[PDB]
């Protein structure tokens, strides 16, 4: 059963944050109702562990964790509805009043990596996947299933929204990457199916396998 | 809107 989601950030370990679709308007809603208080109380002390509001790159203000205080000038932040983070001074700082806590509506940006796939050791190689999924997912609204948990985050399969093609096995496909094979006997048919893929880019030359195996 | 003009 795969659900609609927007991808919002590409990490550089091919990492990515999504928001589900379900819930954006209760986010729009928030985010228009938090704005008209900030501007009626233009900006606390930044704190370690702490929430707040941060001004983006946009010129508005989101909800945020502060991560790591370096300096005044310099208060590493992220941004737990999008999942991007930042480093920034504490001209665009603020609180995060209670009517606007995570209490109120839950962190909208999750942590997911892809099932059955290895994230390439090598680094140039794995730029060259990173690089795949941000032209080909980042800011697109995606579908996306929870496969199963790990020792980190989550691992699922996305799908494109129009083709329904498996974004992940696209990569296999290509030689981007190499198949993670996992033993729970209900993701034999899928792993099968990855290792297929995998074995024709290997045939086909491409990318990884561009010099043979 | 929801790509934040990036």
């Amino acid at each position: 059963s795969y659900k609609p989601v927007f991808v919002t950030e590409i990490t550089d370990d091919l990492h990515f944050y999504v928001q589900d679709v379900e819930t954006g308007t209760q986010l729009e809603k928030l985010m228009e109702n938090m704005r008209n208080d900030i501007a009626s109380h233009p900006p606390y002390a930044p704190r370690r562990g702490e929430f707040c509001i941060a001004k983006f790159v946009d010129g508005e203000w989101y909800r945020a964790r502060v991560e790591k205080v370096e300096s005044p000038a310099k208060i590493h932040v992220f941004y737990i509805d999008y999942g991007n983070r930042e480093v920034l001074p504490s001209t665009r700082l603020g609180t995060l009043s209670p009517a606007f806590s995570t209490r109120v509506l839950p962190a909208q940006a999750t942590e997911y990596a892809f099932a059955f796939i290895q994230v390439p050791q090598d680094d140039d190689a794995r730029t060259d996947a990173v690089d795949s999924v941000v032209r080909d997912i980042q800011n697109t609204q995606c579908l996306l299933n929870v496969e199963h948990l790990s020792a980190g985050c989550p691992h699922v399969t996305l799908q494109f929204a129009d083709s329904k093609g498996d974004v992940g096995l696209g990569l296999v496909k290509e030689g981007l990457v190499m198949v993670e094979v996992r033993k729970e006997k209900q993701f034999q048919k899928v792993i099968t199916e990855y290792l297929n893929a995998q074995e024709s880019a290997k045939s086909a030359r491409l990318n990884l396998w561009r010099y043979g195996d | 809107g929801r790509a934040r003009g990036q």
